[PDB]
Order: C-alpha cells, then structure tokens, then sequence
C-alpha cells in the first residue's frame, strides 16, 4: 500500500522561509513523479510544483516561480519542498502526492494523481 | 534485431469516403411508402469514443440522391391519371362580378365553351370559374399551357401530405452522424456516431422559409458555403418555431365532366357566399424577437457597428419571387413584403397579414414542357405550420457601402434537402490490413 | 450508449481494436425502389467475394488474425512495436501505409505457392 | 495557462438523485481530464481518469464523459458516503490547472 | 510482347504450366445494357461459388494443389508420369480425359467423409 507522510509546517512570518518534507513508501520511488499541491482556505486546489524521476526536471507555477523549490532524494526515498519570501497568499493545506502511470480502456497511458498525502498545514501571518 | 514479419488483419476499423445508392425505411400518397422497408421500432446508434471526423455540407451527394428520387417518385405518381389533351379550346370568358371586394376584382374568370363526350360524334357545352393566372387573351382566352405542353390532371385520389422517409445504406457502408452542436457544418466535428438509418424527413417543398423543419438545439446557426461571396445563399436555421396560419375562406364546389370514356375532368361550378382572397397570419413579437436573435447572429460575421437591412425580393418568376407552397392539396403563392421589411442599426396581439394567389397549373420543379392540374378542393381550407429556417442573399456587397442588405431567396429545392442533411455523411470501410508482427509459419 | 460494438474500437489502439476484430467481421454481409436495392444488393456479394479470395490466396483462409512467412522490410515502416501497438489507433496507421500497400499482396502471393510446392515434395516421399 | 470552469458552483440534491456536473477547458486538452473527489479534513481521491474511466475499487454509480472542450461527470445514485467537494483538473500540459470546485450538500 | 500472363502457359507443358495456377485463379470473379451485364455477373459470382464449393466438398478448400486418398486407376488411362508432366499440355490431357470426370468426383466426396469420421472417433478418446 501507498504511504505518504507530509511534516514541517507551521506558522512563519511574512518573508520568511519554510521547509516541508514528505516521506514515501510502498513504491519505486526513482520511478515516479512528484507532485507539490497546495489549498488555500475558501479556495480550490492548485499545483504548486512538479519533479521528475530522475530529479533533474522541475517545474513551477507563476505564482511561485523564483521562490519554491523542490527536490527528491531516491536513496532516503523522500521529497523536500523549500519556500522563501512566503507571503499571505502561501497560507494553507500542501499535500505531496505521487503521480502514477495508467492504462485508459483506449490503451493510452498517462500520469494522475492517484496517491496522496494527508497534508500539512502553514500559516503565513505576522 | 527486429525479425519481424507480416501479418493479415481481417476487420480493422478502418473507413474511406464512397458513393453508393441508399434505400428506403418507412413507419395512397404521392411519396410512396408501399416499395419502401418498414423502419425497425427500435433504431440503434453507436457513439464512437474519441473520434475525429471530417464534414462538409457542401458536397453530399445524398442531396443528389434525394432530388433525383423524389423527382421520379413525382414522376411515377402522375403516370395512372388523365390526361387533358382536349381542353385546349377557344375559351369564352367574362369578368364575374358576384358578392367580390375590391382586391379580388378580375382574380376569377366566368368561361364558357364546348367539349367532347363518351361518343366521338356528339358534343356539350359547358361552363366553368378559372383563376387570371391560368387563361391568356388570344373576350377569347386560352390556358397558358397550351402553347407549351399538354399535362396531365392529378389524380383526387392521392394526398400530397409529405410523410417521414428514412434513408438507410447497404451492407458494407456505414452512415456517421455529427452530434456536436454549435458544428456550422463544414469542419472537424469531435463527437460523431454510426447509424443504420436516418432519422425521419419530411420532403416539404417551400420557397423562401422553410417549413415543418427541424430546430437549432443550441440558438440561432447560420451556414454558408463562402460568406464573403454573395452569389452563395445563406441558410439561417432558427432556435425557436414561428406558427403561421394560412387560409382560404372561399366556399369551392366541384363538379366532374365526363370528356370521354372513363375519362372525367373536375371543375369549379360556383362559389357559394361571399368571395374574399386566402391570406396567411404571422404573429408579429415573435416574428421580431426571431429577427432580432438573427440580426444578433450576423453581426458576428458582417462586423459589429454595420447596419443590417431586410427588404424585398429582387424579382424573376413567380415560383422564385414569392413564399410558394401547397397547402390541403392548394397551390399558394404568397406576398412576404411586410415581414423582410426594416432596418437594424448597432447600438401586442397584431399580426402581420400576407395576402396570397392560389394557382391550379403547377411546374413544381423548374422543368420546361410539364406542367400539372390542381382539381380543385371543395369546402374553406385552413392549416398551421411551424416556420423554423430561411434563406437569405446578400445584394451587392461592395467594400462601397457598409450597409448589409439581405433579401429572400430560393428556387432551387437542394437546398431545402441541404438544411437536414448538414450532420451526415456515408462511408465504406477497409477490413483488410496488413501490419508488423513476431510470428514465423 | 452503446459506445462498444460494432466500429466502437475505431478511437482506441491497434492492440485494444485487434480484440474485436469479430464484430466488424459480421457485418460485411448483412417499384423503382426494389430496383436500386437489388443494384445495390448485387454490390456486396462482389465485394465480399473479393475480399474472401484475396484473404483465401495467401493462404489465411479462415483466419481472423493469420500470422505468414514474408519478413517486414524496415523501409515501408521505421517505427517499432512499441509505439504501434499500443501507441497509435489502426486508422493511423492504413494512412501512413497506404502508399506500400500491393508490394505485400504480391510477396505473399508468391510466398504461398512455394510452401505448397515443399508441402508437395515432403508428402511425395 | 489552461482555464479550467466548473458548473455549478454549488448543488444541493437528495440521497437517490441523479446528479451532474460539466467541466470546459479553453483549449482543447484531448481527453486528458481526471475528477477527484474531496471530503472535509481528507485529501482529494481520483474517481476518473481519462474522462471515461473509472480508477480501481471505485462504486460503478459514478461515470464520466464528454468530448472536445467540455466533459460531464454523473452520479446516477447518490449515497451519504458520495457528499463533498468535485473538482476536474487537466493534466495534458503542465500546469494542471483544477477548476473551481463543485460542493454537493445534503437538502 | 506480353507472352506470359493469365493464359500464356497454356501451349506449355503441364509441369511449366502448374507453377503459374494464381493468375488464372485471380481473374475467375473479375439502361438496357446494364441489365445484360448485371446478368452476366449474376452468372460469373455462381459458377465461382459452384467451383468453390465442389472443391470446399472434397476437402481441398483453400488450396491450389491438393492431392488426395483416391488411388488412381489404371483403365482410365494408361500414360505414366515420363510421357505426361513434360510430354503433353493440359488442353490435350483434359480432352483425352473428359469422358472419365464424374466418378473421380464422386470418389473423392465419398473418401473424404471417412476421414472426417475417423478424425471424429481418433478425437473421441
Ligand atoms: C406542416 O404540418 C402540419 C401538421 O402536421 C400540416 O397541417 C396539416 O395539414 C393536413 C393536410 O392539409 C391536415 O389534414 C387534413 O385535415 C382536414 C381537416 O380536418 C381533412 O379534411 C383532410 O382530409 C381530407 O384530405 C385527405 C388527404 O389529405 C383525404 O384522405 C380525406 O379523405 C379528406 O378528403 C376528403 O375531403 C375533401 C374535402 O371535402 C374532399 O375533396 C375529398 O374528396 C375527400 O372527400 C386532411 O386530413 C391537418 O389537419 C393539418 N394539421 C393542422 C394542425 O392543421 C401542414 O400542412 C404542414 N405544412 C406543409 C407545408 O405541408
Ligand atoms: C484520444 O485519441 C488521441 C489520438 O487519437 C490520443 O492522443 C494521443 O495521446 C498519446 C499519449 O500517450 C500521444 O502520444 C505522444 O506521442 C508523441 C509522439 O511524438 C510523444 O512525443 C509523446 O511523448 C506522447 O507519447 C499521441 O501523440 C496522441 N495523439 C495525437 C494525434 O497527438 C488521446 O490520448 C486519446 N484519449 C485518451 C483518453 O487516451
Ligand atoms: C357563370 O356563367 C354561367 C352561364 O352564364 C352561369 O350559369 C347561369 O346562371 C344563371 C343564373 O344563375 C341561370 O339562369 C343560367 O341558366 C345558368 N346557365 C347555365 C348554362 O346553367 C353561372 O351562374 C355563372 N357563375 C358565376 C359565379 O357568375
Ligand atoms: C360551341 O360550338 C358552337 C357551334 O360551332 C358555336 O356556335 C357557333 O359559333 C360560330 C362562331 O361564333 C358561328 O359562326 C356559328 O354560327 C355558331 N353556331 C351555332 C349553332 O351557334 C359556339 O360558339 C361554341 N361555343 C363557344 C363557347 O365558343
Ligand atoms: C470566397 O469568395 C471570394 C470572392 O470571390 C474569393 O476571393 C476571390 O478569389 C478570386 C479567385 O481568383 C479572386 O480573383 C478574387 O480577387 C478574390 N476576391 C476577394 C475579395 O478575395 C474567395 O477565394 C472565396 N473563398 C474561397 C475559400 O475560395
Ligand atoms: C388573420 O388575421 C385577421 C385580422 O388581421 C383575421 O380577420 C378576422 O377573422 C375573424 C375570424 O373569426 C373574424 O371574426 C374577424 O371579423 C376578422 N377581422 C378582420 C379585421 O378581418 C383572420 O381571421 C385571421 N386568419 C387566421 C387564419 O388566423
Ligand atoms: C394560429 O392558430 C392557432 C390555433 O390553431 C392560434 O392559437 C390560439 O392563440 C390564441 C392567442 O391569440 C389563444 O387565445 C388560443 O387559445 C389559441 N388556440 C389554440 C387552439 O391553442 C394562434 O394564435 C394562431 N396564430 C396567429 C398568429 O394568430
Ligand atoms: C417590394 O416593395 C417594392 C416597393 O416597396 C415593390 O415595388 C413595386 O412593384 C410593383 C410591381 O412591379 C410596381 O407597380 C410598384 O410601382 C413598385 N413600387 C416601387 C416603389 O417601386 C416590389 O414589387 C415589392 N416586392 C414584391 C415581390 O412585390
Ligand atoms: C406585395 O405587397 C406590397 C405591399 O402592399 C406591394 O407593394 C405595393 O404595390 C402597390 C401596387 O399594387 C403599390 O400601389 C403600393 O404603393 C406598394 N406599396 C409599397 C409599400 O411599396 C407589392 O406590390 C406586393 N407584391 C406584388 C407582386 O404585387
Ligand atoms: C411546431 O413546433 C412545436 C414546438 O417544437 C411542436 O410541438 C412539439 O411537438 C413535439 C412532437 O414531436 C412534442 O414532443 C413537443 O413536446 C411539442 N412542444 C410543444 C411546446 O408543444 C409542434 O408539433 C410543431 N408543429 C408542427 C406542425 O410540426
Ligand atoms: C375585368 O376586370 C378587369 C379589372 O377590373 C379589367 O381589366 C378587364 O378589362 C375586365 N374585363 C371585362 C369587363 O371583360
Ligand atoms: C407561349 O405563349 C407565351 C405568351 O403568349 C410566350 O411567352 C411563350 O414564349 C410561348 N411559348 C413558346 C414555346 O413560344
Ligand atoms: C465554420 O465554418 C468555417 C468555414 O470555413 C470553418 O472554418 C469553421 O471551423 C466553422 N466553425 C466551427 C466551429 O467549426
Ligand atoms: C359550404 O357550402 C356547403 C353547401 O351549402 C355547406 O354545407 C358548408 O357548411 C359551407 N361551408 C362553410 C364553411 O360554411
Ligand atoms: C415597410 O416598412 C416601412 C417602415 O420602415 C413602412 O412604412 C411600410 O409601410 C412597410 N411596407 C409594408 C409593405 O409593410
């Protein structure tokens, strides 16, 4: 079974910084992409970032292009998610979630997000 | 490294555009359904998941292949009827001047004249009413066909009521449906389907609006082959119907002539009360809010700040002139003046009356040397039918004027077949394929 | 809907359409008016009987997916298994491939009357 | 970006409704969209993927269709366990975008 | 010159005419004219079913040369394979031979059901 575990959140000031950290087992985690969503109260979901298997592919929305960064570590099979200069908008509910292959009744293959964690909280407030 | 080999695939879904001859599927009439299959209760229809196809409205050839079997149909209804050969005579006509208004002075001619019997060697002097339209001067008159062609009287038997005919493709083929709405009938259409048949169509035959048709689910669609050409004609199918009421109040009465053996001709003996001309209703809010969403429409393809214009008809024959249709076994000829009358500009219980000409010398294709004789009905006729579609031309249209003047057209009848065959097409499929596999024999 | 059946499969991949290779298969068989149909009618019957022969001359006859002895030449086609079979849908492919099509129908006609030959010689001892 | 709207906003149905929701991109994005389902304090899970396919252990009640720039998800039985927060996301280009979300509430 | 091609082979001999059975096999099936060729195609599409199935009867279906359990006798004719596959054309062997052509048939529809029969009870066990 899928197990996914989200720590390091909390309360942060404005312009500060904030490392989340999400542990993964029961797959081959070198051979899956990883997914940074966030929630904010009262609003939908929104994908904060993406990672490759291979770790060398990361991707970002606008919103937090030049500040969020995230990382993989394949040996400790875990997933890291660096936020600096966060601001009240960053305030919510981060999952780490798995994105996993799978077969239409077409025939085609595509990646969702079938795995998720049980997320953490952060709070961006003076 | 490869080592692969070929290998046969009977029944890949694959599919080719083709032409071929469609049959009948139906539920005496001149549509005759006694030669056509009966249609199965429960048609089915498979929606095909993800696929794309190509359509254009603008050349189907089952257009053709309706015209040419409605024709013969019209064709070999008329065959077991009289013909009306002896009834070109020298008339005797006068002005009748019994119980008439004021628009209907000179519409109805009183004629005399002599005729044939069952025996060869004697002769009778009869008397008839015939319409200004069909008799030409030579106090002598003539019918208008006599000069032409001698045609035949239709059969009182048979109804002209048109009747649903499904078209259904042989073995082998298959028919794809478009059911992506908002789809203008040229393009890729994303949601298609397989049928067996198609679905019921009435072969109703207007000029100038179509009627009985079938109503846009979405909102007002207009097609067009080349929008900026104006020799195309523009197809406005509408969202919502708009009932018109057409009546002809005059009390007819009948009377049958024996010409020969077993030969009768059927005659207008007299009118019996007042005498008023037929005349068709519109309702006039409806008829506004409709213009009102087709202006809307064409704005968005003839710019948003152009003034957009209805008036009348350019002119030519009659057929193409005015609204021409049957109605209860009538030929009506009606005067669309007031509804195509007014301008548009960016920024209660009246209705709207067209009087109407009922005709009995009919050439409803535009055929030359065959034309056909209404009996007439007896009794005030009235009917109600739903208007749902019109087709526009576009008058000039130079870069000049950014004044949009649109008129009534017609004539051609392909393109009342074209407004319900917009969302079809036939192709064959392609069973056998051939592809790379990792067997040996 | 009755989204399965028939040309259902025409969206979906080679690997997944070979599955239902049997019901587009059934299909290909089955006063004015009574003329048109007849002439249409006649037509099927010949198109059947042609597709039955070509499929009858190589030698797959009764055979819904008959595998033969010819090898696959790398020139009509580069692409390899892995993207056809499960990467591409059947009309795809015919399109790409219509060009090559009789140079195939040829090898395997000369290709079956060589085994029937061998077959020949084999049972003659 | 790919703009992802939801309708409706909000619904209120009966346990035994029949309840239906659209979804439409801007761009056209094959049929590359996944509904996912969220309860109050749990993370989303997948119900569709594909746009007609139905993720594994998932009730056969919930279906999921459509075409071109607009897809469908249908709820032919609504139960208790059913009630929640529906959202549809793209997932052809990156960023998936996921739509506004649709709350289905007990009447 | 077009010399070899559908019916070339015929002044030749019956071993060179027997390697080229596929281009005759191919051409076997393909207002007031058309009904005389809708006739004459009505025709063709029943003797190529009649010849299909007089070959489907004796177990030969889908081949084009299938030899058989029917022994040969000696009365109907005399020649020995030296004098014949090399020294004699086909038109030649089938006007010597057309008298002799029904009880051929008839022994191998009669040969071929006692396979069947003993495929069916070898499978019973
Ligand atoms: C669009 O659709 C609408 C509705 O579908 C159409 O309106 C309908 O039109 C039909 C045909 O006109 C009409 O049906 C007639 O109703 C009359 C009044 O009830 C009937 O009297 C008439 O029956 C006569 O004609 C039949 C053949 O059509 C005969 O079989 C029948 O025996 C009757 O004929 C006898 O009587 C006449 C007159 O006395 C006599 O000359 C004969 O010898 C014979 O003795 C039809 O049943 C519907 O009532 C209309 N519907 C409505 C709601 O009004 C409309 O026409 C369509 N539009 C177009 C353009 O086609
Ligand atoms: C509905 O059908 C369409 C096509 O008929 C499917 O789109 C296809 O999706 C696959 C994804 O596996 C695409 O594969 C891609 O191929 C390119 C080749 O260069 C490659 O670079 C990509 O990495 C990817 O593998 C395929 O191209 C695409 N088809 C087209 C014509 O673009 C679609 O997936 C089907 N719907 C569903 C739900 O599967
Ligand atoms: C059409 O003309 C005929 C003949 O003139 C009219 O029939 C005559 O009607 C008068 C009075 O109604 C009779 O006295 C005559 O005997 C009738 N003539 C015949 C030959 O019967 C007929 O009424 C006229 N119809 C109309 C509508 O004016
Ligand atoms: C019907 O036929 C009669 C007889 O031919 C027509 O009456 C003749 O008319 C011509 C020309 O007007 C005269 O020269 C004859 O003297 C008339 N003969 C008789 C006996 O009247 C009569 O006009 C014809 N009917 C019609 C309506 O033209
Ligand atoms: C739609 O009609 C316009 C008008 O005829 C076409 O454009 C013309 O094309 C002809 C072709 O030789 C030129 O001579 C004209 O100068 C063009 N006129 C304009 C105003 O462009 C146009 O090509 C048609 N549409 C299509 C798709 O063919
Ligand atoms: C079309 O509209 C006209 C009025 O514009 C109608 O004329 C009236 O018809 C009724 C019939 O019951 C008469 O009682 C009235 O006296 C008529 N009034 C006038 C001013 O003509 C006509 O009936 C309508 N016809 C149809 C078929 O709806
Ligand atoms: C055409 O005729 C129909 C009836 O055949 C008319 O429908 C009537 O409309 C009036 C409103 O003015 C209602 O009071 C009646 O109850 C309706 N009758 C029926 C049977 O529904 C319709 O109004 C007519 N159209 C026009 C333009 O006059
Ligand atoms: C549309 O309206 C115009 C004028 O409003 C009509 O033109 C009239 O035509 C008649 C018959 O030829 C002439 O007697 C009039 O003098 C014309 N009027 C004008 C002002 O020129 C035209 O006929 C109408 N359309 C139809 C089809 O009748
Ligand atoms: C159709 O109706 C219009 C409107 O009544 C007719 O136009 C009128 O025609 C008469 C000639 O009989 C003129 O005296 C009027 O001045 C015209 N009115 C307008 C507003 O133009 C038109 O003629 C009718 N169609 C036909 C073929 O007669
Ligand atoms: C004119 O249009 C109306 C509305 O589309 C038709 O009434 C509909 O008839 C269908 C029958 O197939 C029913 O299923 C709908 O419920 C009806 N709708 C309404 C609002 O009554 C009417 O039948 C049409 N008239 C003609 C002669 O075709
Ligand atoms: C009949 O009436 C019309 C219109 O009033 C007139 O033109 C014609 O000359 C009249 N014919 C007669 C009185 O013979
Ligand atoms: C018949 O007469 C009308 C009017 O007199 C004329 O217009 C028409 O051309 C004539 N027909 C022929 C074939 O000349
Ligand atoms: C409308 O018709 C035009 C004709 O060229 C076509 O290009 C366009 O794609 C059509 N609209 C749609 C939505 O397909
Ligand atoms: C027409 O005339 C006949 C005969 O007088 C009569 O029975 C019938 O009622 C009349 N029709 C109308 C509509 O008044
Ligand atoms: C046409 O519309 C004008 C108003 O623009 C009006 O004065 C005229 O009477 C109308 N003509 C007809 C025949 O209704």
């Amino acid at each position: 079974e899928v197990h996914l575990a989200e720590s390091g959140g909390g309360l942060v000031q404005p312009g500060g910084s904030l490392r989340l950290s999400c542990a993964a087992s029961g797959f081959m985690f070198s051979a899956s992409e990883m997914h940074w969503v966030r929630q904010t109260p009262g609003k939908g979901l929104e994908s904060v970032s993406v990672i490759g298997g291979s770790g060398t592919s990361t991707q970002y929305v606008d919103s937090v292009k030049g500040r969020f960064t995230v990382s993989r570590d394949n040996a400790k099979n875990a997933l890291s998610l660096q936020m600096d200069s966060l601001r009240a908008e960053d305030t919510g509910v981060y999952y780490c979630a798995r994105g996993g292959e799978v077969r239409s009744r077409g025939g085609w293959k595509n990646r969702v997000l079938d795995s998720w964690g049980q997320g953490v909280q952060v709070i961006v407030s003076p | 490294a490869e080592n692969l080999w070929v290998t046969v695939y009977y029944g890949v879904p694959v599919w080719k555009d083709a032409e071929t001859t469609l049959f009948c599927a139906s539920d005496h009439n001149v549509w005759a359904t006694h030669a056509c299959v009966p249609t199965d209760p429960n048609p089915q229809e498979i929606h095909l998941e993800n696929v794309t196809e190509e359509f254009n409205m603008w050349k189907n050839n089952m257009v053709e292949q309706m015209h040419t079997d409605i024709i013969s149909l019209w064709d070999q209804s008329l065959k077991p009827c009289v013909k009306l050969t002896p009834l070109c005579v020298t008339l005797q006509c006068t002005n009748v001047t019994n119980n008439i208004t004021d628009d209907m002075r000179g519409e109805l001619k009183n004629c005399s004249f002599n005729m044939t019997t069952e025996l060869r060697d004697k002769k009778q002097k009869v008397y008839s009413l015939f319409y200004r339209l069909d008799v030409v001067q030579i106090k002598e008159y003539r019918l208008i066909n006599c000069n032409t062609s001698a045609c035949t009287q239709a059969c009182p038997k048979v109804s002209f009521e048109p009747i649903p005919i499904h078209y259904c493709a042989p073995a082998g083929f298959a028919i794809l449906k478009c059911k992506d709405k908002k789809f203008n009938g040229t393009g890729p259409c994303p949601s298609v389907s397989t049928v067996q048949c198609t679905h019921g169509i009435k072969p109703v035959v207007s000029t100038q609006l179509l009627l009985n048709g079938s109503l846009a689910e979405e909102e007002v669609m207009i097609r067009s082959e080349n929008i900026t050409n104006n020799a195309k004609n523009i197809l406005v199918q509408f969202n919502t119907p708009v009932q018109i009421n057409c009546t002809r109040p005059n009390n007819n009465t009948r009377k049958s002539i024996r010409i020969g053996p077993g030969q009768a001709f059927y005659a207008t003996g007299d009118i019996i009360g007042d005498i008023r001309q037929a005349h068709c209703n519109v309702s006039k809010a409806t008829w506004n809010e409709t213009l009102g969403k087709v202006v809307k429409q064409l704005r968005k393809h003839f710019g948003n700040n152009t003034i957009i214009r209805f008036a009348n008809s350019s002119g030519g024959d009659l057929e193409v002139t005015t609204h021409s249709f049957n109605c209860g076994g009538e030929f009506f000829y009606c005067n669309t003046s007031g509804l195509f009358n007014s301008t548009w500009i960016s920024n209660s219980n009246d209705s709207i009356t067209l009087p109407c000409r009922i005709k009995q010398i009919i050439n409803m294709w535009q055929r030359i040397g065959q034309c056909m004789y209404a009996p007439p009905i007896q009794g005030v006729i009235r009917c109600v039918s739903n208007i749902t579609g019109l087709i526009l031309t576009r008058d000039g249209g130079s870069t000049n004027s950014t004044t949009e003047t649109f008129r009534p057209g017609g004539g051609d009848m392909r393109d009342n077949w074209r407004s319900e065959l917009y969302k079809y097409k036939v192709v064959k499929i392609e069973p056998l394929g051939v592809a790379p596999t990792r067997c040996k024999r | 809907a009755v989204f399965l059946g028939f040309l259902g499969a025409a969206g979906s991949t080679m690997g997944a359409a070979s599955m239902t290779l049997t019901v587009q298969a059934r299909n290909l068989l089955s006063t004015v008016w009574g003329i048109k149909q007849l002439q249409a009618r006649v037509l099927a019957v010949e198109r059947y009987l042609r597709d039955q022969q070509l499929l009858g001359i190589w030698g797959c006859s009764g055979k819904l997916i008959c595998c033969t002895n010819v090898p696959w030449n790398s020139s009509w086609s580069n692409r390899n298994l892995s993207e056809i079979w499960d990467n591409m849908t059947w009309l795809q492919w015919d399109k790409e491939i219509s060009n090559y099509t009789q140079i195939i129908y040829g090898l395997l006609e000369e290709s079956q009357n060589q085994q029937e030959k061998n077959e020949q010689d084999l049972l003659a001892l | 970006d790919i703009q992802m709207t939801q309708s409706p906003s909000s619904l209120s149905a009966s346990v035994g409704d029949r309840v239906t929701i659209t979804c439409q991109t801007s761009q056209p994005v094959n049929l590359w969209v996944a509904w996912y389902q969220q309860k109050p304090g749990k993370a989303p899970n997948l119900l569709i993927f594909g746009a007609s396919t139905l993720q594994s252990g998932v009730p056969s009640r919930f279906s999921g269709s459509g075409a071109g720039t607009e897809f469908i998800l249908t709820i032919s039985n609504l139960q208790p366990e059913d009630f929640g927060t529906y959202f549809c996301q793209q997932h052809h280009n990156f960023p998936w975008t996921f739509g506004q979300g649709t709350k289905v509430d007990v009447k």
